[PDB]
């Protein structure tokens, strides 16, 4: 269900936002997670350039030059 | 008729005949209050029976007793009207006696001494209006009434949602005024299961065991007996014929040498007839039918001594054969039955951990009270404290009379504690609905429904307080020592004073009485709420008690309730709805005996109503009033259908008993769907007042009613001649025939002037009689904002036309011409209330002083030496109302700022610029101006000015009553000595004062004569203090906050027109917003060349369907149809007889409509007025259902020559050519809400910010930005604006740093971020990471 | 909490004084510009002399 | 932090510190002091229930705060803030540039461009309004700027209409539901403090007239001006991003308009005449020698793109109306005739702009919609179409079908009183003729208004579609529907009581009648229930959309 489908994202920031906060931080912490922004929600959180729209130009030059040369 | 009557009348149509006028709108609110103070000589609700509850007080078996003897209340420290402006609370002190009594040790008891202190002064207690409102702080307030479940037991049944099984569910519940409640519940196994309040759930039968009642005893209360005799050998029975009845033989019934019934065969009627009248007292039955049985009491061998079984439990062919050898005959077994008789108590014992009394009482404490080692008395001392206990508990009167009702008792009073016999009974009771007897009752029923008011709740508040209390006194008392202390010592003040001033002062229930407006105050005053302590909340109850009940009949309206957050939590009162005896809601019938139907009125409650056939206010009898159809349509048991002729034991009393004053305040409500009357009867009570208080073209009937009795007028107190009006104060001299016989005496009403209101709207009362004129015993002296000779204006009327005009119309919005905003009709006068705070810091003291760093002489000019604004100087937004300055040492300059000021030889001010500005945007005139000094500082000068002026103001106002009220005295002894003692030129000769000296013959007059002096003194005396004390209140500072030197009050007279984007609309719930103003010269005109008002928008009508609101243009249209036609003949000067036949002739209108008119009145100085009145339109009336007809308007309109169709030829008043086809034009009254544009216009670019997180917030009520929520968001994310979503939430908000480096380069012509980091976001990293949480930021 | 008993607890209703509004750090910038402006058409001396 | 009157005013958290410190500091010296074991125990449980109440309260005892009731909002509560959930990135924040007002309608608008209040503009741009004035020297430093916009002195109006030029804002309103919630325009200067919204958009803002009030926002950076101006530019959004069809469809008044002007009477002014072109046929109306609706056989040149990205041309005698021959005037180019010869409802006047987009473009489909408002509005007015009392005509017949269904209720009234038929057969029996009467009521009003003008030409009768008022607006589109002129005209439904069960006394009165005191206590509860309905499944929409942008 949709509802129990918007429950998995790789990022905890995203998570902590719709979820119970208290728990997912925990459970991140322990697992030593390593949120790397690239998504919507994420990026407002921390206040910057939606990976979408006129922005998606910027954070895709950025992911490539990420985990590269 | 009446007087004021003969200045208008408003033509009543419709036919039926009232059958009992409207009562005071105010009654519950006034009422209750006038019950909860007073002296009530018994233990009746009221401050009395509050003290009798928890008095007397002793000390712990100290033998030191405090009782109480009676209490008062002194005068109130100020009246309404001063307390109004100082801004204190209006309220009386409470004295009261009280006795402290030490008892000799070692009784017989008898006290060595008692001192009886004089009353003691705990708290000062709110005071009700004459209007029913109480003043707080220079406000005046409103305690809506609260409806909640009466206390009592409550039989529910919750099916269906329980468990998916569908066997249901019964429970019971025991709900007091006070205390825990007492809740059992079954369950899906049939066990018996009780909880206090919501807590632990356990057996029920625990609860016997703690009353001290063994297993054989509860047996022998749910079970009846089944009697066995071993007589002879192998096992008998008794046998009662009904027994049988829903089972099948389990073996050979026979018995008398006649088998009955053989095996196989289940026992019917049949069988049950037989056995009966045969008379078969004993039956012999086979060893194995007890297989199953359970036995009643317990048993034991006479011989051995032995337990042989205990109580409740099945028998065996074993154990059957155990105690039957042991002698035993009789055996006592349950008689059970899995349908008719439950055995549930039977496998609730089962379930039961407990034994005896002690057993259960702990369980109990260790169920209330779970953790804690269980101790003997306190397990005791809990239990007894629960239910049993005087102090802790109380159903009150309500409660134990729904309680013994709804267990079928007979007594309706009893105790406020719960009896053995009490809660076995509801258990029963319970049983017996599981059995299938008996049914359940709903919350909703608004039999199940109480109202409480103002008087109750401050009961309950005060009765707290006198807990709270209590504690202390029996603290102290413990130990006290004998003479030495005294009940002072020990009663505080602020235990009642905070506790009263605690729900007056800050409840969901107490709040600003809502007063734009007489309908807006007297609808308020008229509430109810299931809100508030006692009751549900928004998020708690569902739709179902929000939902309208059959109950809800002429006791809540139905349509006027509000939409929203709450709907149908709130509702109002019905127009002749009253508050039971025992505070369920009544509404009046038609008692109606044989076969005609009585005029004799009648109060039935919800529950009295139920089995009583009513009939319907629409229906049809005439002469002796008997029903003309053999059918009429009736509403008897929760339903209604069509009923027989002389079915009927009742009738409707009127037309309007269902609905709310609000309600019947809307024309053609029955054309109108109940939606948009709901939207209409919610938006009139927002209507703001208007300049001109014009009048309803359209009425209803309740216009006068409503204004009359709220406290917007000012009715007279007595009939007579009006010595003097002023538009000041009005003189009225008193009849004779009511005046009382001493002090003569004139009623002189001051009336109010321009002043502020709740809703800082303007009050402001004007005269509406003329010098000397007749008077009638409660009549309307003086009108009210937006009242018109005694009918309720809550707007003006106007000429409306339904076309579209080139889309400026195109939504509900409304487009109107010059002609309203030139004439100022639509006007509205507002009153803010601005304030000065002069404080006192550690850097020192502030200052009012005119002197202020950095001013104009233009901003100098209008104050004065002391720094405070003319009276009537008038001032715009930015200008000094009231000059302010605080100490700030230590400019702090930089180089940049050195450099200027050593060259421009500025020295900087120690003194920041504090002043009172007048907010930006609005302009008005100074009319008022109070300044409250702090009791020790020095008075300024400006202080003594106005002091000064207060005094010689208050001088005259005193002196000239004082003159008015002895000129009037001194007349009426001069008129008793011309009776007996005349001379007439020969009195009034000598001097006035000389006239006491005289006598006269022996006769009662020479009493009255020592009765006018008598009263003359004491009229002289009241002088005296009237004079010193209102002059030492004026000399006395009045209480501050701490820190506070001063405080300037300064009252602003705004006046605004109208403009776009104000919101107005008619009372059939139909919205619209001013659009455009149109010049006069490009509005449709007519024929005739008079341009229309106001043009609406014709598509808003057929999809909100309101048709009323088209009726309401119709009959109005017609209606000024009839005061252009007297507008003529007036002009025209006729004469008193062509005027009267045309008046007599609209008063009639075709045929059988209740009128009653003229020809009584005088054929010219009375008539020739009232045609006056009458050509600015013919005022009609609208009763809600009982309202008028299409062919009678249609009728009025010839009468007015104008067109049936109410539709007449317009032309564009830009080409002036013709529109096709014709438009519907008339007259709709309309309102204007205090929605106006220039409140709600906002805008901000750069204000101050938050100290916690950086963000937008208007300090100066300069407005915080607008809130960017997480829609708003998605919709540029939708659109993929990346840069417009960072800076909305990083640059123009949160990043500290972003929002000015921003603004630099905004100046710089640069458009462009930094974006940075929001706080929001930091702050929180912050706080992540001062847990045992670490949360860093990597890479690069 | 104060009114309407949602999140709005009195401490979010606490404004900053301390920090110092925008619309003057723009006229602080600017005199920056001034006072350069005005010691730039002084002498040497002169303006190494008020400077100092 | 300080406070008036002296007082101070303090976090929860220094209160919860401060136990735990305390504890922590009375344990060191209760190891000092050497104390026994079950003090220092004690001391020590303590200090970790302090420490708890810290760092997340209420897993524990749930402290409460000094001289306060209430408990302490503990750490953990100032992460997860409240409000359901949100961390202040979601629910909200506030933001600067920015205003709010109650909105006007601004007729003479183009769709591209609102009215903004001249007060808020002024309040708004006032960082760039100081930008340009002292850019261009008209000040002499930034702080005489502000006080020149202070005094409001005479140029800086014209200064802010340099600034106001090609510099969109954002307009938005409450339920903001899809992105076109908000949407950028180009201001426009206007006196008063209202704010003028194009009607045309009223329709995608879900924004009645009555009072709703529109936010406004300020394009900082180039970047948000750019992004605004060609993506949230209300020109640049005319389709429902949900369908293919347009959301910038004429709305009510307009299609009123269009309606009378495309609509044809039998015998009229200029009625069987021939005209060259539309431009005159404006000319024979407006001159009142010529009904606005009348057949006249007249030329016109259509045009159809057909050749490869190329406008043919053509030309015919056509059969059609003054009216639809004088709106031809505004169609553009490639759309051929046949869109204006029809009756021209609210769809069909959609389904004209949708293929003038997927034809001519972008640009075309703008300017075409702004003409097609204004005509529409002109002509509505024109037409002086208006609603009576008499205008909504109820059947004749009505009466005599409430008396024969009336005599089947008494019908199987007999036969269940001689037991014919059971309680709940009999019941289902009423209430089935009841509802049919009540079908036949319908059916009989709805055709009593419909067709019933009956005239002439040149003969006795001819009858047509009526010109009733109200069915014109019924049948354009432009609001009410025959469902709600049911109600009008027509008695109105049944109602069923709170439970759910459907009464078999309906209500037998209309809006037009009288509704006694029975019926309308009776029409109550499903208003109320109504009310709530839509209220609640407001929430619950709201809830579904969050579910599922969280989902995608
Ligand atoms: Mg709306």
């Amino acid at each position: 269900g949709i509802t129990k489908a918007s429950l998995a994202t790789e990022s905890f920031i995203s998570a902590a936002s719709f979820q119970e906060t208290t728990r997912v931080l925990t459970e991140a912490a322990v697992a030593g997670k390593r949120d790397e922004l690239r998504g919507l929600k994420e990026n407002v959180i921390v206040g910057r350039l939606i990976p979408a729209g006129t922005g998606y130009a910027y954070h895709q030059d950025r992911m490539r030059r990420r985990a590269a040369g | 008729y009446s007087y004021t009557e003969k200045k208008r009348i408003r033509k009543d149509f419709g036919k039926r005949p009232q059958v009992l006028d409207v009562p005071y709108l105010l009654s519950i609110q006034l009422d209750s209050f006038q019950k909860f103070i007073e002296q009530d000589p018994e233990g009746q609700y009221g401050l009395e029976a509050a003290f009798r509850s928890v008095f007397p007080i002793q000390s712990y078996s100290g033998n030191s007793e405090l009782q109480y003897v009676s209490y008062r209340l002194g005068e109130p420290v100020f009246d309404v009207q001063e307390c109004q402006i100082r801004g204190v609370t209006y309220s009386a002190p409470l004295r009261v006696k009280l006795r402290l009594v030490i008892y000799e040790r070692e009784a017989p008891e008898g006290t060595v001494k008692d001192i009886k202190e004089q009353e003691v002064y705990m708290g000062e207690i709110p005071l009700m209006t004459d209007n029913g409102t109480f003043v707080i702080n220079g406000t005046e307030r409103v305690i809506v009434s609260q409806l909640h479940r009466s206390p009592g037991v409550f039989f529910d049944s919750d099916k269906g949602k329980t468990h998916s099984s569908g066997k249901v569910l019964y429970n019971a519940r025991i709900i007091p005024y006070r205390g825990s409640w007492l809740d059992f519940e079954f369950d899906p196994k049939d066990n018996l299961f009780v909880r206090i309040d919501r807590r632990r759930k356990l057996p029920a039968t625990i609860i016997l065991r703690a009353l001290n009642y063994t297993t054989e005893q509860i047996l022998d209360l749910f079970f009846e007996k089944v009697i066995f005799e071993i007589r002879d050998n192998k096992l008998q029975m008794e046998l009662v014929p009904e027994r049988l009845r829903g089972e099948t033989a389990s073996f050979d019934i026979e018995a008398n040498g006649k088998v009955y019934v053989e095996k196989g065969r289940r026992i019917t009627a049949r069988h049950i007839r037989q056995l009966e009248k045969d008379d078969v007292k004993l039956i012999e039955v086979p060893v194995e039918y007890i297989a199953g049985k359970v036995v009643a009491k317990d048993y034991i061998d006479e011989s051995t001594g032995e337990l042989i079984c205990a109580a409740n439990m099945e028998l065996s062919l074993d154990l059957l054969a155990k105690l039957s050898q042991s002698g035993h005959k009789r055996i006592e077994t349950l008689f059970t039955n899995d349908l008719d008789h439950g055995p549930y108590i039977s496998e609730t014992l089962r379930v039961d951990p407990t034994n005896d009394r002690l057993s259960a009482l702990v369980e109990i404490y260790r169920m209330m009270r779970p953790g804690e080692p269980p101790t003997r008395e306190a397990a005791e001392s809990l239990f007894e404290n629960l239910f049993f206990s005087e102090d802790r508990y109380d159903l009150s009167a309500v409660g134990r009379m729904k309680f013994n009702r709804s267990l079928l008792r007979e007594e309706i009073e009893g105790s406020g504690i719960l009896s053995k016999d009490d809660i076995i009974d509801v258990m029963k009771k319970l049983i017996d609905i599981r059995n299938g007897k008996g049914e359940v009752d709903d919350i909703d029923h608004l039999g199940n429904r109480r109202i409480r008011s103002v008087g109750e709740m401050a009961e309950n508040q005060f009765r707290v307080g006198l807990v709270r209390v209590e504690r202390a006194v029996k603290e102290r008392l413990s130990l006290g020592d004998l003479d030495t202390l005294m009940p002072q010592d020990m009663i505080n003040a602020k235990p009642i004073s905070a506790a009263v001033k605690e729900f007056f002062g800050s409840s969901q229930l107490s709040q600003f009485m809502d007063q734009n407006n007489p309908l807006s105050e007297i609808t308020h005053k008229r509430r109810i709420s299931a809100l508030g302590p006692g009751g549900l909340t928004r998020e708690r109850a569902g739709f179902e008690v929000r939902d309208v009940h059959p109950t809800h009949y002429g006791r809540v309206c139905p349509i006027e309730t509000p939409e929203g957050p709450n709907i149908g939590l709130i509702n109002s009162l019905s127009v002749y709805a009253q508050t039971n005896e025992y505070g369920f809601l009544e509404t009046p019938y038609r008692k109606v005996t044989d076969g005609v139907v009585t005029d004799e009125i009648h109060y039935l409650s919800a529950i009295e109503e139920g089995n009583y056939v009513i009939a319907q206010a629409n229906s049809n009898l005439d002469e002796e009033g008997h029903f003309v159809e053999d059918l009429v349509t009736c509403r008897s048991k929760g339903e209604s259908s069509l009923f027989s002729r002389d079915q009927v034991d009742y009738m409707d009393v009127s037309t309007q008993q269902v609905v709310s004053v609000g309600a019947s305040l809307i024309p053609f409500l029955e054309h109108d769907d109940a939606n948009r009357a709901l939207m209409g009867a919610n938006m009139q009570r927002q209507a703001v007042p208007t300049l001109r208080a014009d009048k309803p073209l359209v009425g209803t009937g309740m216009e006068r009613a409503v204004a009359v009795d709220s406290g917007v007028t000012a009715v007279a107190k007595r009939g007579g001649v009006v010595q003097y009006v002023d538009a000041s104060r009005i003189v009225i001299k008193v009849n004779e025939d009511e005046m009382y016989p001493g002090e003569a005496g004139i009623d002189i009403y001051n009336l109010t002037k321009y002043t502020r209101s709740n809703q800082n709207t303007c009050i402001n009362q004007m005269p509406c009689v003329s010098l000397g004129e007749p008077v009638e015993r409660g009549d309307v002296l003086a009108d009210g904002p937006s009242t018109d000779l005694g009918e309720l204006a809550l707007g003006q009327n106007m000429r409306v036309a339904f076309m579209p005009w080139n889309g400026y119309n195109f939504e509900d919005s409304i487009l109107v011409s010059e002609r309203v905003v030139q004439e100022d009709r639509f006007t509205t006068i507002h009153i803010q209330e601005l304030a000065c705070v002069s404080r006192d810091t550690k850097l020192g003291p502030e200052e009012i002083t005119a002197d202020i760093p950095n001013v104009g002489e233009a901003a100098l000019s209008k104050l004065d030496e002391s720094g405070i604004v003319y009276i009537g100087a008038e001032v715009t937004g930015g200008d000094i109302l009231v000059g302010k300055v605080t100490p700030k040492g230590e400019t702090q300059l930089t180089p940049e700022e050195k450099l200027l000021r050593a060259i421009f030889g500025e020295k900087a001010s120690d003194v920041k610029d504090s002043s009172l500005r007048v907010p930006n945007g609005v302009s008005g005139t100074v009319i008022d101006v109070q300044v409250f000094t702090r009791d020790g500082v020095e008075k300024d000068k400006r202080a003594l000015e106005i002091e000064e002026m207060q005094l010689k103001q208050a001088k005259k106002d005193l002196s000239e009553e004082l003159q008015i009220l002895e000129a009037g005295l001194f007349s009426r002894i001069r008129a008793v000595l011309v009776a007996g003692g005349v001379e007439a030129e020969k009195l009034d000769k000598l001097p006035r004062d000389r006239w006491l000296e005289l006598g006269l013959t022996d006769e009662e007059k020479q009493n009255q004569l020592e009765q006018l002096a008598e009263q003359y003194d004491e009229l002289k005396h009241e002088f005296e203090k009237k004079l010193e004390a209102k002059r030492r209140k004026i000399t006395q500072g009045d209480d501050l906050a701490p820190g506070v030197l001063k405080i300037v009050k300064v009252y602003l007279a705004v006046k605004r027109r109208i403009q776009p984007g104000d919101k107005m609309a008619g009372r059939h719930g139909n919205k619209g917003v001013i659009s455009k103003i149109n010049p006069i010269e490009d509005m449709p005109y007519d024929e005739n060349g008079t341009p229309v008002d106001i043009v609406l928008n014709p598509l808003g009508v057929p999809s909100r369907m309101n048709i009323g609101q088209i009726l309401e243009t119709h009959l109005g249209m017609a209606a000024k149809g009839i005061g252009d036609k007297i507008n003529a003949m007036l002009k025209q000067q006729q004469e008193v007889a062509k005027l009267r036949e045309f008046i007599q002739r609209a008063y009639d209108l075709g045929a059988d409509v209740r009128q009653k008119v003229d020809l009584s009145t005088f054929s010219d100085e009375e008539v020739m007025r009232l045609a006056e009145n009458l050509r600015k339109g013919m005022p009609i009336a609208t009763p809600v259902f009982d309202g008028a007809k299409e062919a009678e308007i249609k009728e009025l309109l010839k009468l007015g020559d104008l067109p049936t169709s109410g539709q007449i030829r317009l032309y564009d008043g830009r080409t002036g050519e013709q529109f096709e086809r014709p438009v519907t034009v008339g007259y709709m009254y309309m309102l204007k809400l205090n929605h106006l544009v220039d409140d709600k216009m906002h805008a901000r670019s750069t204000g101050s910010y938050s100290l916690v997180t950086q963000q937008p917030l208007g300090g100066k009520a300069q407005f915080g930005g607008q809130r960017f929520g997480e829609m708003e968001v998605w919709a540029l994310e939708a659109y993929g604006a990346a840069y417009t979503l960072q800076e909305m939430l990083t640059v123009k908000s949160d990043d500290v740093n972003g929002r000015t480096k921003m603004y630099k380069n905004i100046v710089d012509g640069n458009h462009q971020m930094e974006p940075g980091m929001p706080e929001s976001f930091n702050v929180l990293l912050k706080e992540i990471r001062s847990l045992g949480i670490n949360i860093e930021l990597e890479d690069e | 909490p104060i009114g309407d008993d949602e999140d709005s607890h009195l401490g979010d209703f606490i404004e900053d004084t301390t920090l110092e509004l925008p619309l003057d750090s723009a006229t602080t910038e600017s005199l920056r510009a001034a006072t350069h402006d005005v010691l730039a058409g002084l002498t040497a001396r002169e303006a190494k002399v008020l400077r100092m | 932090v300080p406070l008036d009157g002296g007082r101070f005013a303090t976090s929860d958290l220094n209160d919860l510190y401060r136990r735990v410190i305390n504890r922590n500091n009375r344990l060191k010296r209760l190891l000092d002091l050497a104390a026994p074991d079950i003090i220092v125990r004690n001391e020590k449980r303590m200090l970790q229930e302090a420490v708890d109440a810290l760092l997340d309260n209420g897993r524990r005892g749930r402290a409460i705060t000094g001289s306060n009731k209430r408990p302490l909002k503990s750490l953990a509560d100032m992460i997860k803030g409240k409000q359901g959930r949100f961390r202040q990135n979601l629910l909200g924040k506030r933001v600067d540039y920015s205003g709010r007002s109650v909105i006007t309608v601004g007729p003479y608008l183009r769709l591209h461009q609102c009215g903004l209040p001249k007060k808020m503009a002024l309040e708004l741009f006032k960082p760039f309004i100081y930008g340009k004035l002292e850019l261009r020297g008209l000040a002499t430093t930034i702080k005489a700027a502000k006080k020149m916009v202070e005094r409001e002195e005479a140029v800086v109006w014209d200064i802010l209409d340099e600034v106001i030029r090609e510099h969109p804002v954002l307009l938005n309103r409450a339920p903001t539901l899809h992105r076109l919630g908000i949407q950028a325009f180009e201001p426009v200067l206007i006196e008063g403090k209202a704010i003028q919204l194009h009607p045309l958009v009223c329709a995608a803002y879900n924004a009645d007239f009555d009072g709703d009030q529109m936010a406004v926002h300020v394009p900082l950076t180039l970047e948000a001006q750019l992004e605004a101006r060609a993506l949230m530019m209300s020109t640049n959004n005319i389709l429902s991003p949900a369908n293919g069809e347009p959301i910038i469809v004429p709305s009510q008044d307009v299609v009123l308009g269009l309606y009378y002007m495309t609509r044809d009477c039998v015998n009229a002014k200029g009625e069987g005449m021939v005209l060259t072109g539309p431009k005159e046929a404006e000319r024979l109306y407006r001159s009142g020698l010529a009904s606005l609706h009348a057949r006249v056989k007249v030329r016109i040149t259509e045009y159809e793109k057909d050749a490869n990205g190329e406008l043919v041309a053509k030309t015919s005698l056509k059969d059609t109306t003054v009216g639809r021959a004088i709106l031809w005037m505004i169609v553009p180019k490639g759309l051929p005739y046949s869109i204006v010869n029809q009756a021209l409802g609210k769809k069909a006047i959609s389904k004209m702009l949708n293929t003038c987009y997927r034809i001519l473009g972008l640009k075309p489909t703008v300017i075409f919609a702004d003409q097609i408002m204004y005509t529409g509005f002109a002509y509505a007015a024109r037409s002086g179409a208006s609603v009576g009392i008499d205008d909504m005509v109820i059947p004749e017949k009505k009466h005599e079908i409430i008396s024969e269904a009336e005599a089947e209720v008494a019908e199987i009234q007999e036969q269940f009183q001689s037991g014919l038929v059971t309680a709940g057969e009999r019941y289902n029996k009423v209430i089935d003729i009841w509802a049919a009467a009540n079908d036949r009521v319908s059916k009989a009003m709805m055709d009593n208004l419909q067709t019933e003008t009956v005239i002439n030409r040149d003969g006795q009768e001819e009858k047509q579609v009526s010109f009733n008022s109200i069915y014109m607006m019924a049948d354009s589109g432009a609001r009410g529907s025959a469902a709600q002129i049911r109600q009008l005209a027509g008695m109105r439904g049944l109602m069923a009581k709170p439970d759910g069960s459907i009464i078999e006394t309906p209500i037998t009165a209309n809006f037009r009648e009288g509704l006694n005191v029975l019926q309308y206590f009776i029409s109550t509860h499903g208003a109320r229930k109504g009310l709530a309905d839509t209220a609640l499944k407001t929430a619950n929409s709201g809830y579904l959309t969050r579910r599922l942008v969280d989902v995608a």
